[PDB]
């Protein structure tokens, strides 16, 4: 097998793997598995113990016989590790070879020595019908062990080092127990470079299959179908029944959620609809007109191929983004014209209160990260807002805010200001003083105003509470209220939320005030404290506590 | 020799990960972790080390070259005790230098090391992280300072004898030295020092100036009812900090539901109670004293084009300071939140020879993508994300 220096394994403090009994199994597997393991035992891999040895894991033996072995125990008993990068590479971040070959080390684990001071810890055992006296222990990293995965890939690291120092031109990929191999040398040159590898693995005992048994490109990759020069959006087929249960609909969902990012267009509004009230995974609901609808309008969108260039680190990267609905964004960045790198959506982040200057910037900000991985660079925006309102926005929010270098971009539907408050008090225009209440005990509130043109209006309200009351009060005077309004309020709450002009949020109530305040044409609000003999205040603070 | 280190009873290795790089950065760490590796200073570590710390690179004050940072927070956090001359606060001139240099010299307990591992990144994973570890004084660990003291003072006691008008204070990688001295001399002799302290291997703030700064209200030619209400706003807040501001005759000159813009007559009672409030803030509340065995909190507001906010408090409304901050030349919060944030803890450190937990206006995606890009200490506060309340704002104006 291979000779590198073993990794030092310890037990987490204190804990000790003892005992969890062998499975007594028939006749036909209890052999099925005494013949599997004496070969494993000629080639090194497991070596029959006993000699001292009170652990052990229960061996089982599954439909060819095979088996398995439950570390399950020894597992939770030994030390953690340095993680296996679960973080991988995206297509859109590659650099575009002339070959790409793949080689399948397939049987690696049992190649690489086991930290001879722990393998007694493996210790597992055979039945025997009459148990009349099997004992065993690996001898290198076994199948299923906490560790093997970290202990691999390190030891792989190590042994490409050289080969890499010495073919810089020469780039490797390493996942699982494979290896992605590229380059920009000739078809005759790299085959050649790949033999040299090969053997150079096996000349520390890691077996790769040859170039009559390797697979060929394309290669696929979470979703994608990977060239050396280019990859394509795997075709997405979409099944046609009569029987949709409402996992068949999740499913689907799931699957054209997937495709929203690089296909455009692609809807699901409907087809979620019919998982409403659902009452089990296995129930069958009938699809509506408009599902059996945007499915097949999907369907068209589907048949679409995706083609994709890779990364020319000799070339801008360019972020562009568009409002495809209320919080709802469509992005795609790329190095020349319409020659996509990369495509994706991000969905309504729907919370207490923002708007869309606010939404852009964390779109932005989700965009610079991914790239900053993806490429390790930023990429120039293109954003569908004006330098103005950007300057506007910012110059004027409580809250520290930052789009790295980016460029107007004219493309409606364009992000704004719904509406601005004023700075300072409206003249002629009405002026409206409000508030509200609710008790700690009954959460019995009342809500109202007192204005200069004597008009006025009390309201009781049912289960609410002090901010929605005081909220509701803000509503009634915009209604009840000219184009031009002043209004003084004494909630800190309301002020602050809207102080933060904001123009999409959860609540009913705080909508509607958005859209009455985008409807006014000049609005002041104001605030003054609470409880003190402060006009107009002590007024309604008189009349939402009766 | 290795004086052997250990961790707060009870306590693990920390497991912090490593936010992704700029290709920009994360070359400079190849580069400057290869030569750390050649002589010594780390080593290449495996799987079995679990352990792992965030590092980066900054470029500190005018400099091409790029500089190795750790940030080691949760490891000091993790890492035992061991073991502050208010001359330093007290002074003219103060100076800082940065002697990590001076923890290379010193190995590191071999059984520590493992939890100073940390890992150089690649672009899109394409690659396995390099992962390291120390193997002498790292720079950023509470630590370090610390089993380096002995060798600092010797070095030291020479400029402390033969100038023993000046005050050396060091704060993990940085020494502090002040002298009431006058600036000609002051540059020149400071050359002195690091001159001494280059025969080894190493290589401007106004103390006098720092207060607790007064709240000023608004006087103008003629009052709106909005101007007065907005007064008595700000003076209700700060009834809470002096309790002797009265708010009774301006309330008055409200009594009724007039129209906002409508101009109001004061009276000679609601003038004086102005007057009286204005004296009552010509300083600042009595009775506020630092408290060691507390934590000191920095809070930050945005003020707008450019300007910033702050206090330093231990108690809610017992400021032990008060300031504001500028622009620096050359159109981002981050970076003047980040410059903010590094000159009010310098500032903190000086005073009370300890760092402030900070109290961000600003969201968490937002400073952590870019922070670390405006970043030239030494050191780490720690910080937190908040929501400025719209008073406190219009407050500190
Ligand atoms: C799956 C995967 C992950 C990371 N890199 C690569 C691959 N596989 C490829 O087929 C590939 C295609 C284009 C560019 N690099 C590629 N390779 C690099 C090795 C040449």
């Amino acid at each position: 097998i291979s000779p590198i220096e073993t990794v030092p394994v310890k037990l987490k403090p204190g804990m000790d793997g003892p005992k969890v009994k062998q499975w007594p199994l028939t006749e036909e597997k209890i052999k099925a598995l005494v013949e599997i393991c004496t070969e494993m035992e000629k080639e090194g891999k497991i070596s029959k113990i006993g000699p001292e040895n009170p652990y052990n894991t229960p061996v089982f033996a599954i439909k060819k016989w095979r088996k398995l072995v439950d570390f399950r125990e020894l597992n939770k008993r030994t030390q953690d590790f340095w993680e296996v990068q679960l973080g991988i590479p995206h297509p859109a971040g590659l650099k575009k070879k002339k070959s790409v070959t793949i080689l399948d080390v397939g049987d690696a684990y049992f190649s690489v020595p086991l930290d001879e001071d722990f393998r007694k810890y493996t210790a597992f055992t055979i039945p025997s019908i009459n148990n009349e006296t099997i004992r065993y222990q690996y001898n290198v990293l076994p199948q299923g062990w906490k560790g093997s995965p970290a202990i691999f890939q390190s030891s792989m690291t190590k042994i490409l080092e050289p080969f890499r120092k010495q073919n810089p031109d020469i780039v490797i990929y390493q996942y699982m127990d494979d290896l992605y191999v590229g380059s920009d040398l000739e078809i005759g040159q790299h085959r050649t470079k790949i033999e040299e590898l090969r053997q150079h693995l096996l000349r520390w005992g890691l077996t790769t299959p040859d170039k009559k048994h390797q697979k060929e490109p394309p290669f696929l990759w979470m979703g994608y179908e990977l060239h050396p020069d280019k990859w394509t959006v795997q075709p997405i087929v979409l099944p046609e029944k009569d029987s949709w249960t409402v996992n068949d609909i999740q499913k689907l969902v799931g699957k054209l959620n997937w495709a929203s990012q690089i296909y455009p267009g692609i809807k699901v509004r409907q087809l979620c609809k019919l998982l409403r009230g659902t009452k089990a995974l296995t129930e069958v609901i009938p699809l509506t007109e408009e599902a059996e609808l945007e499915l097949a309008e999907n369907r068209e969108i589907l048949k679409e191929p995706v083609h994709g260039v890779y990364y020319d680190p000799s070339k801008d990267l360019i972020a562009e983004i568009q409002k495809q609905g209320q919080g709802q964004w469509t992005y795609q960045i790329y190095q020349e014209p319409f020659k996509n790198l990369k495509t994706g959506k991000y969905a309504r982040m729907r919370g207490a209160h923002t708007n869309d200057v606010k939404q852009l910037t964390e779109a932005v900000q989700k965009i610079t990260t991914e790239s900053i991985v993806i490429w390790g660079k930023t990429p120039k925006f293109k954003l569908p807002i004006q330098k103005e309102t950007w300057e506007t926005w910012w110059t004027e929010y409580w809250q520290a805010t930052w789009i790295p270098e980016w460029e107007f971009v004219n493309t409606p539907p364009l992000v704004k200001l719904w509406y601005q408050l004023e700075k300072e008090p409206i003249v002629g225009a009405e002026t409206f003083y409000v508030d509200g209440a609710a008790n700690r005990e009954t959460k019995l509130g009342k809500a109202g105003y007192v204005t200069n043109r004597g008009r006025q209006k009390v309201v009781t309200l049912t289960d609410t509470t002090n901010q929605k009351t005081e909220l509701q009060a803000i509503y009634l005077a915009l209604q009840d209220s000219g184009l031009e309004v002043n209004i003084v309020t004494d909630s800190q709450y309301a002020l602050g939320i809207i102080q933060a002009q904001p123009d999409q949020s959860e609540s009913e109530l705080v909508n509607q005030i958005i859209e009455q305040l985008i409807k006014k044409e000049k609005v002041y609000l104001a605030w003054v404290p609470a409880h003190k003999g402060i006009g107009g205040n002590e007024q309604v603070d008189k009349l939402v506590s009766a | 020799e290795t004086v052997p280190v250990k961790l707060k009873p009870g306590m693990d290795g920390p497991k912090v990960k490593q936010w992704p790089l700029t290709e920009e950065k994360i070359k400079a760490l190849v580069e400057i972790c290869t030569e750390m590796e050649k002589e010594g200073k780390i080593s290449k570590i495996g799987p079995e080390n679990p352990y792992n710390t965030p590092v980066f690179a900054i470029k500190k004050k005018d400099s091409t070259k790029w500089r190795k940072l750790v940030d080691f927070r949760e490891l000091n956090k993790r890492t035992q005790d061991f073991w502050h001359p208010a001359g330093l606060k007290k002074k003219k001139s103060v100076t800082i230098l940065d002697v990590g240099d001076a923890y290379f010299s010193v190995p590191l307990d071999e059984d520590f090391r493992k939890y100073t591992a940390f890992t150089i990144p690649s672009i899109n994973n394409e690659t396995p992280g390099i992962r390291y570890q120390y193997n002498v004084l790292p720079q950023g660990w509470k630590g370090s300072p610390a089993i380096f003291q002995s060798s600092m003072t010797k070095i030291l006691e020479p400029f402390r004898k033969q100038n023993p008008d000046i005050v050396i204070y060091q704060y993990m990688d940085d020494l502090y030295v002040g002298s009431d001295l006058e600036i000609g001399q002051h540059r020149t002799k400071i050359e002195e020092l690091r001159q001494h302290l280059l025969r080894w291997g190493l290589t401007e703030l106004h103390p006098d100036k720092w207060t607790v700064q007064p709240i000023v209200l608004p006087e103008k030619d003629s009052w709106t009812v909005n101007d007065i209400q907005k007064l008595v706003g700000k003076l209700n807040w700060a009834s809470q900090i002096y309790p002797g501001i009265k708010v009774r005759q301006l309330c008055k000159l409200l009594r009724g539901t007039k129209a906002l813009t409508e101009v109001i007559p004061l009276t000679e009672e609601a003038e004086l109670e102005l007057a009286e409030n204005r004296e009552i803030l010509k300083e600042p509340v009595h009775g506020v004293y630092y408290d060691p065995s507390k934590d000191l909190i920095a809070e930050i507001q945005k003020q707008g084009q450019g300007q910033w906010t702050y206090q330093i408090y231990q108690e809610p409304f017992k400021n032990l300071k008060t300031g504001k901050y500028a622009r620096m030349r050359g159109t981002n919060d981050v970076k003047q939140l980040t410059e903010a944030v590094q000159k009010i803890t310098t500032e903190s450190i000086v005073i009370w020879g300890k760092t402030p937990k900070f109290k961000l206006p600003i969201q968490k995606e937002t400073w952590e993508t870019w922070w670390t890009e405006y970043w030239q200490a030494t050191w780490i506060p720690e910080w937190e994300f908040v929501n400025t309340p719209p008073l406190v704002k219009l407050w500190y104006q």
